[PDB]
């Protein structure tokens, strides 16, 4: 089944009823491993469970392999079960061989319903649900955000007379509308992290740490999915006006604590590096100036000079640049931005101060969680890697305690040495011109770099393909084409693809920028897989991302080309 | 007017700056009067977080904020240690971009600043001013001048008739502080094409004085200044912090600068079963092979241990190492990683050196025409190593001015009536040629070392590189230095340069082990051993051996056997370090002899 | 043996806060236990805690208390010692008397850290006021049993008004002086 | 709760006789109280604790703690004392 | 302006060259060979790759650097030994 | 300049364009040509320095046009010194010592391979030096450094320079039939540079 947006105090009610007793856990918890937005939703709950006094166990969970075999090990003591992060598009029921009549605990037949000993609820903002967890199942129970409602009727409709089910007419026409449903592809509609301070909000628990972590997890949407996080943007600023405190004349204190909505920029680290890294070392400045190449360091260093802003000075760090120039960036910027095309850095983000502390913005600490997620630090190497990220989770999680700054300043290191490799690897790529323009989809396999070790990571591998996205793809006025990404990594000789939606050149509202794209990698691949002898690994809870052997992938790639349905 | 302002605002960041639950400023403030310390050293990262204001006027004018960060200072220490004391120093930390030494000029003229050099001499401390007492020649009236050391002060020239400077300074009734110079060379890597390193003139005072030795990079914080001695003004840079990578405080006195903490570290890499391993590896990780030689560079950045018999005779407790071979086996390479890793350590080439130049040498002050001593590279490496490269290129005068600061370890000097026996406690790591350049093994051992038996038998180990071409071997090596080209383990394999130092300094100034009787009794039975074998070697051809075997190599086993001991923080050497020592001179100076 | 050596003849910080967490506070009870299941305990009293009534002073002992404020079920009543004015005063009356220790409770600093850490919202003047006047007086102390140090002797000794954390620091310091001073001076006779 | 080789064998002897004294005292009348338990006060009811050591689903009296390296749980400190003394778990 | 980087290339090549090399180096009174001609072959090739402004070294760049070793290499030999040596090393020239 | 460098055959225009006014000699031009282009110097891990500059040698008969090739390589370098066999000292190679004449306070000066320093050293008659002159560029020739310790002075200073050097072999004519070590009287060390 599946809870409305009202129907969440519901569902916590009846958490707290079942998996609330101090003599023993009856509550466990799977977090995606490599999810920003399932970390913040994750520990939003832990401190809403731990305010309620209730025992619970959190698992960091990568891939569907890991998913069976924690759920297989699971003890029958637990009453409740929660998925954050994946769920919502596989078959849980039949995936993880749940018998309802094995769960069942009482029926009553005037009821007309059954009591199981296990419930099972779906944290997933991906789309599009699983028509057999939303409609057939009992045990699982689906957290929506009003898309079954909104533009599921006829769905729903189809479902329920084919199971209710001359009348092969009507029987093929609804297996037709099902699978035309299951044709399209995968997107992500909303943030998890919403989804919970809607149920705090529900319920009456909203703080300001609260409100933090769910501006962590929003934002976190805001390089991908951006069309989200700009319908999401409202509500977070509702929420910060109301909840801080009218008067702002009192002096700062230790212990003051500011949330303000200031203008932020699209640069990287801007507080914690030189204005001229933030520059250099940014995806849309590199995007709209091509940096890679001497003429755009010569385009750089002109913009600078233009701006009035000495070389020395820009090199500064952040904190003892000339405060005249660092109080009027914000004039410099605006006339001389819009001449380089550099316009759009403008923006308005998030900004939190601790008392007597140097103030960071949302989008440097979602880098940094990142980047402390990614380098935080035949089948039994992959299970090592799997747990070596596994315990990176941890260290990403410690992150977002106030008491632990010092892992927040090592994610930040950690960040800017991430994206100076990440540079040098784009910058090796487009000079060599590795890139295939076929005609279904752009292809890139790297076979020889130099840091190679740092892309089996899918984490990584993304970051790079961001970076490639958004340079000399979304511009250069050419057609939209998705990419693909391929890695190699001689301890295991094997590839890790991965298949990466396009994008519309940023801050450009139109009629067509406002529908989105979806990413159709993952029926392509499943389709390939099961009709080739691929070996292919497809249990990343991304559909789009698989590992492929090294003698494999050309046979792939071929077929990829002819399937046409890419 | 606006002078008292500042000092309350400096006083409430003092009394108000708490990052968690402690006041930071406050507790280090009470912490350091209760041992006679009186300074505080303040983060500037700190002060732009409490009020960028503050940090505004410290950077825009910092000769006149800064003297009256210090009253502030003291008035707090005065209300904190005192129930109703010098004004206090303020020592600062910054984490801005350093400038280069060359790139000061005059848009950094009164300006804080950061930069880092190298320091090549340092001078005798003088004494400041702090506090005048004054009074009239004439109507003898009693005045007192107070001086703070920053510059943009003179006795008052007319009386308060009395003529011009009437004023004759009381010393019994005065106090004076510490001053010091300093000569700051640029970092030889820094320095632009085609140009002679520069130099820049340092001043510090009270507790930044005595904090560094010639030849030790450091960080300063200070004032960009200038004091006129026509229209144009010596620059030079007033000290407000110094940070260095060598504890100079621990190796002239006990062992200091190493916290509870970070002493549990060392021990607990000592307790490491397989650090012989870790260490040798360390050496020289881009370097293929070498392994005997890496294990003898260990041995001799370890050192033995050094005795005073009753009667006064000292024995030598440093080791001496000599690589003699080929062209292309990454000497030289060697002795620039151990001048990198040693704590203290001076690269030089024999050709371009001089007896002078090596030990000390006389000079002629300019203007008091008196006669004194500088030190050389025996004297600028006390402590520490010295690495002759070139060796052989060196002249026979030159190269003989080495012999007693080789063994005896001291200089003594009779010139220009000057008159004294200076200290060199160094170890020797040098690299040479055969006089053919290559190691000719149709002619006889005798043919291809010019060097004399008494410069050798001074070496501890003397290691003749040969390079043979072996197909696997030169497979290995060309994929190694290929994979060095196109191209961090720290898993317990390897240690970096820093922690190695480290480890250094702390073994050197915490163990010196001791001989047992069993270690005594097998050196003893091999030294007889080593010596019928150089006999049974010498009777079989009329040449007398040119690589001896004299005390001095017996002395230079027990050197060997007391580092491998040091190494773990052994108090004594067994029989298993014996062996390891045995092997190493069998594989180095027997091996040489042998030939 | 069956004791840590650092446990040997002193108590340790949690074993004092221990002790102090034993002492009775005033809360605000935020919910109505009494009746018009029950507490039963073996340690303290139980009757006030079976009759509370909303918004209305009762007493508990400090670590039950702690304990409800942790569930959002009461808010403890700060001490009457712990505000800005009472600090002022006594901060005072040990300026003027350099040779005598102010009348604080016993167990001021200890509590002052326990509430500070959890009771932020339950007070009525800035924390960081009540924060900077606790450090002051503590530095006075401080100052004052460091002058007061200079009188150890194979006697006794008197320090009153000293409280249990600052006798706990400075417990081996003091006795093991003063008993190598009794020892050289019992072996004089 | 009650290497060797370094240990002469009077030692290993006293050091076996002396556990099972220990034992002995622990069965007495204070078997309510666990003698070789914790010196540290008890502060807090409830604590998080995390997996350092990876080992199967162990039955403790208190219950069946299902030890996952690298998992977080929400317990009871009274219940998991031992599991920490023992290094399968850690405070944090 | 340009600081060519060796990312793709043959180390078998350039080792087995390098091996053959100093065999045939072992002989007396010919030019000596170490590790420095190794690391020669790898800076004339970078060199060739700084000619053309190129960013990275190409395999071309490889095989030219060592055709002009081998060959400098094999004119400094004997009138006797030149034609054998020659035929040894055609494959690299 | 990137058009040019575009084209197929610039490796090989380039090497034309080496002193067009001398007729053959492809091999020397070639390596004239490497050694100006140079190659890339590398620290790795800052510990490892590896040498980043290419040396050459002309060891040939009297009248085939060496220091004609020496004097072009001169004129087209950015930093270039000229120096001949025996007109040339230890330390007028390298850095020398003196006492300023006005502080009166010993001073270091920079000789040909400091002013050489990313340029090149051209060494004629190089067969002709003394041996005590060629053996004091053996460090500045793979360790691009210049290591001096006189009168109270210890520093290091930078020589990154290559040396280009023509030599005439033993008795004035190269003898084809005897190996190249008896034509030359330099030594192992000193070749393998
Ligand atoms: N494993 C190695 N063995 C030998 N040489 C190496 C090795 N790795 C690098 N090299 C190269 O060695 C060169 C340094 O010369 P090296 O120190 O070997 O000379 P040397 O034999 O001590 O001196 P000389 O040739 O004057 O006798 C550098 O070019 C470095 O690239
Ligand atoms: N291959 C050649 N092409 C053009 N000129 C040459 C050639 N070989 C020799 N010469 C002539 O020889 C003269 C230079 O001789 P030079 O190189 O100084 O002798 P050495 O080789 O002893 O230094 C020039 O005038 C030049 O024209
Ligand atoms: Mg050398
Ligand atoms: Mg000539
Ligand atoms: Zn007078």
């Amino acid at each position: 089944m599946y809870y409305g947006i009202s129907q969440f105090s519901e569902a916590y009610n009846k958490i707290l009823r079942n998996s609330s007793s101090h003599s023993s856990c009856q509550l466990v918890i799977f977090v995606s491993c490599l999810n920003i937005d399932a970390l913040c939703a994750t520990k939003m709950l832990s401190l809403l469970f731990k305010k309620q006094l209730v025992q619970s166990q959190i698992v960091p969970i990568f891939g569907y392999s890991e998913l069976r075999r924690h759920y297989s090990q699971l003890d029958d003591n637990i009453n409740s079960l929660l998925l954050v992060g994946f769920g919502g598009v596989i078959d849980l029921e039949a995936f993880l061989e749940i018998d309802p009549q094995e769960y069942v605990i009482d029926t009553d037949e005037k009821s007309g319903e059954q009591s199981f000993r296990r419930d099972i609820y779906v944290l997933d903002a991906h789309r599009p649900w699983n028509l057999d967890n939303i409609f057939g199942s009992q045990i699982i129970q689906c957290f929506d955000d009003g898309t079954v409602d909104d533009t599921l009727g006829e769905q729903k409709e189809a479902y329920y007379k084919l199971l209710e089910l001359q009348r092969k007419k009507q029987i093929h026409e609804y297996e037709g509308v099902l699978e035309e449903y299951y044709s399209q592809g995968t997107t992500v509609v909303n943030s998890i992290s919403a989804q919970i301070y809607s149920l705090l909000s529900a319920i009456g628990e909203t703080n300001l740490s609260n409100l933090w972590l769910n501006i962590l997890g929003t934002t976190s949407l805001d390089i991908a999915y951006a069309q989200v996080y700009n319908r999401l943007y409202p509500l977070l600023q509702d929420e910060v006006k109301r909840l801080t405190p009218s008067s702002r004349n009192s002096v700062k204190t230790p212990d003051t604590l500011t949330l303000n909505i200031q203008p932020d920029y699209y640069l990287f680290l801007l507080r914690h590096s030189s204005l001229y890294d933030s520059f250099y070392y940014s995806n849309y400045v590199n995007a709209k100036l091509s940096l890679w190449n001497e003429n755009g360091k010569k385009r750089l260093h002109k913009m600078f000079a233009r701006m009035g802003i000495p070389l020395s000075t820009a090199q500064e760090t952040w904190l003892y640049m000339d405060h005249s120039i660092k109080r009027e960036l914000g004039i410099i910027f605006d006339k001389n931005l819009d001449r380089y095309g550099l316009q759009d850095i403008i923006r308005d983000g998030f900004v939190r101060t601790l008392g007597y502390r140097g103030s960071i913005s949302a989008s440097e600490f979602v880098e940094a969680l990142t980047a402390l997620l990614e380098v935080g630090n035949s089948a039994q190497k992959l299970t090592n890697l799997r747990k070596r990220w596994v315990s990176n989770f941890w260290l990403s999680w410690d992150a977002l305690d106030d008491r632990k700054v010092e892992l927040l300043n090592r994610g930040i290191q950690l960040a800017q040495d991430l994206q100076r490799a990440i540079f040098n690897t784009g910058v090796a790529i487009l000079e060599k011109k590795l890139i295939k323009h076929l005609r279904i989809y752009r292809l890139c396999v790297l076979q020889d770099g130099p840091d190679l070790d740092l892309y089996r990571n899918p984490l990584t591998l993304l970051r790079l393909g961001n970076w490639l996205i958004e340079c000399c793809a979304e511009s250069e006025d050419k057609q939209l084409l998705p990419m693909v990404l391929a890695s190699i990594d001689e301890n295991t000789d094997t590839y890790l693809v991965a298949g990466l939606t396009p994008r519309y050149p940023r801050g450009l509202d139109t009629i067509h920028t406002k529908k989105p794209i979806l990413n159709n990698f993952s029926m392509a691949f499943q389709q390939i897989t099961a009709e080739t002898d691929a070996k292919v690994r497809i249990d990343n809870f991304e559909s789009s991302i698989i590992e492929i052997r090294r003698e494999d992938l050309s046979p792939f790639l071929e077929k990829l080309t002819l399937s046409g349905l890419l | 007017d606006d002078n008292t302002e500042i000092i309350k605002s400096f006083k409430n960041f003092i009394l108000e700056f708490r990052l968690d639950s402690q006041f930071i400023y406050r507790d280090q403030l009470r912490n350091n009067i209760l041992v006679k310390n009186y300074s505080l050293t303040v983060n500037m990262e700190h002060l732009i977080g409490y009020n960028e204001d503050i940090y505004k006027k410290l950077s825009d004018e910092p000769s006149d904020i800064i003297p009256l960060f210090e009253t502030a200072i003291t008035q707090v220490a005065k209300r904190i240690s005192i129930l109703s004391l010098p004004t206090f120093q303020l020592i600062l930390n910054s984490n801005a971009n350093q400038i280069p030494l060359r790139d000061l000029d005059s848009e950094h003229v009164s300006k804080i600043v950061r930069l880092s050099g190298i320091i090549i001499s340092t001078s005798v401390l003088s004494s400041r001013a702090t506090y005048l007492s004054i009074m009239c020649r004439n109507c003898r009236h009693t005045t007192s001048i107070t001086i703070n050391n920053f510059n943009s002060v003179s006795l008052p020239r007319s009386c308060l008739n009395c003529g011009p400077d009437p004023y004759i300074i009381i010393h019994e009734s005065s106090k004076f502080i510490d001053q010091q110079f300093l000569k700051l060379q640029e970092i030889p890597e820094l320095v632009p094409v085609g140009e002679m390193p520069r130099n820049l003139t340092m001043t510090c005072d009270r507790y930044l004085t005595n904090k560094v030795i010639p030849g030790t990079r450091v960080t300063i914080v200070g004032i960009y200044s200038i004091y006129n001695s026509v229209a144009i003004r010596t620059p030079y840079i007033k000290i407000l912090g110094i940070q260095s990578d060598v504890e100079t405080s621990s190796i002239w006195n006990s062992v200091t600068m190493f916290t509870e903490e970070e002493e549990e570290e060392f021990l607990q890499l000592s307790r490491n079963p397989k650090l012989y391993e870790i260490l040798t590896n360390s050496i020289a990780p881009s370097i293929f092979g070498n392994e005997d030689i890496k294990k003898a560079i260990v041995c001799l950045l370890m050192g033995g241990s050094k005795k005073i018999l009753p009667d006064g005779m000292r024995l030598r407790g440093d080791i001496n190492v000599l690589l003699l071979g080929d062209p292309g086996t990454a000497k030289s390479q060697l002795l620039k990683f151990v001048e990198k890793v040693s704590p203290i350590a001076v690269y030089t080439s024999g050709k371009g050196s001089s007896a002078a130049g090596l030990t000390a040498s006389v000079q002629r002050d300019p203007m008091t025409r008196e006669f004194y001593l500088e030190g050389g590279a025996m004297v600028l490496a006390d402590g520490g190593v010295v690495c002759i490269d070139e060796f052989d290129k060196m002249r026979d005068e030159d190269r003989v001015a080495i012999h007693e600061a080789m063994e005896q370890q001291t200089i003594s000097i009779a010139k220009a009536g000057i008159t004294t026996v200076l200290n060199s406690r160094t170890s020797v790591l040098a690299a040479a040629n055969p006089i053919y350049g290559r190691y000719d093994d149709l002619k006889s051992p005798g043919d291809n070392i010019d060097f004399q038996t008494t410069i050798l038998s001074r070496f501890d180990m003397i290691f003749i590189v040969k390079d043979d071409h072996n197909e696997e071997r030169d497979i290995s090596i060309a994929n190694h230095v290929i994979n060095i080209h196109t191209g961090q383990e720290e898993n317990g394999s390897e240690i970096s340069i820093e922690k190695m130092k480290r480890y250094i300094t702390y073994c050197r100034l915490k163990c010196a082990p001791r001989l047992s009787p069993q270690a005594a009794e097998k050196l003893s039975s091999n030294f007889v051993t080593i010596r019928k074998q150089l006999l049974i070697n010498e009777l079989e051809s009329t040449e007398r051996s040119s690589i001896p075997i004299t005390i001095r190599q017996l002395e230079a086993i027990i050197r060997i056997t007391e580092s491998l001991a040091k190494l773990e923080l052994s108090p004594i050497a067994q029989e298993r370090h014996v062996d390891e020592a045995i092997r190493l001179f069998q594989a180095s100076t027997m091996d040489a002899a042998s030939q | 043996m069956s004791l840590p050596a650092h446990l040997q003849q002193t108590f340790s910080p949690e074993e004092i806060q221990f002790i102090v967490e034993n002492e009775p506070i005033k809360i605000f009870p935020r919910i109505t236990t009494r009746q018009k299941t029950r507490w039963q305990l073996i340690t303290t009293d139980d009757k006030a805690l079976n009759n509370m009534v909303a918004m209305r002073s009762t007493e508990v002992v400090l670590w039950i208390a702690l304990l409800l404020k942790q569930q959002s079920k009461c808010s403890i009543v700060a001490p009457q010692w712990l505000t800005t004015k009472e600090l002022d005063r006594k901060i005072q009356y040990e300026k003027t008397h350099p040779d005598r220790f102010s009348e604080l409770p016993w167990n001021w600093l200890v509590l002052a850290r326990i509430l500070f850490n959890k009771a932020k919202d339950d007070f009525h003047d800035p924390i960081h006021e009540l924060r900077g006047k606790i450090q002051d007086l503590r530095e006075i102390r401080q100052i004052k049993v460091l002058k007061g140090l200079k009188y150890l002797n194979e006697s006794h000794l008197q320090l009153d008004n000293l409280s249990l954390l600052e006798i706990n620091e400075l417990r081996p310091f003091i006795t093991e002086i003063m008993d190598k001073l009794r020892e050289i001076h019992t072996a004089s006779l | 709760n009650g290497d060797t080789n370094n240990l002469s064998h009077q030692e290993q002897e006293y050091l076996k006789e002396y556990c099972d004294l220990i034992t002995d005292l622990k069965s007495g009348d204070l078997v309510d109280i666990d003698l070789s338990g914790s010196l540290v006060p008890p502060s807090d009811v409830f604590i998080d604790v995390r997996v350092l050591k990876d080992a199967g689903e162990i039955q403790t009296e208190y219950g069946v703690f299902n030890l996952i390296k690298d998992s977080q749980f929400f317990v009871r400190q009274s219940d998991v004392e031992r599991l920490i003394q023992q290094g399968y778990l850690q405070k944090i | 302006k340009i600081y060519p980087k060796l990312h793709q290339m043959d180390m078998d090549k350039v080792s087995r060259v390098y091996a053959d090399l100093r065999r045939e180096s072992i002989s007396t009174g010919s030019f000596p060979i170490t590790v420095r001609h190794l690391e020669s072959i790898l800076r004339i090739a970078e060199s060739f790759a700084k000619m053309r402004l190129s960013e990275f070294v190409s395999s071309y760049d490889l095989d030219r650097a060592i055709k002009v070793v081998v060959d400098s290499f094999v004119d400094a030999q004997k009138v006797s030994v030149r034609r054998q040596l020659r035929r040894s090393f055609a494959i690299y020239t | 300049f990137r058009k040019i460098s575009r084209d197929r055959g610039i490796i090989d225009k380039i090497i034309s364009s080496m002193a067009p006014s001398i007729y053959g000699h492809r091999d020397i031009k070639t390596a004239v040509a490497c050694s100006l282009f140079g190659g890339v110097p590398k620290n790795v891990n800052g510990k490892h320095s590896i040498r980043g500059d290419i040396n050459v040698l002309l060891l040939g008969d009297p009248g085939t046009a060496k220091s004609q090739i020496l004097k072009y390589v001169e004129k087209t370098a950015h930093r270039a010194v000229f120096a001949t066999g025996q007109g040339a000292s230890a330390v007028g190679l390298t850095a020398s010592v003196r006492k300023d004449p006005i502080t009166k306070e010993w001073t270091l000066e920079g000789g040909a391979l400091v002013l050489a320093d990313k340029g090149v050293c051209l060494i004629d008659e190089f067969d002709k030096m003394n041996d005590q002159d060629r053996t004091s560029i053996h460090e500045a020739m793979e360790q691009q450094s210049i290591s001096i310790s006189k009168a109270g002075i210890v520093t290091t200073l930078q020589a990154r320079c290559s040396i280009i050097a023509a030599a005439n072999p033993n008795g004035g004519r190269y003898n084809s039939t005897l190996p190249l070590a008896q034509n030359v009287s330099l030594t192992e060390p000193i070749l393998s540079r």
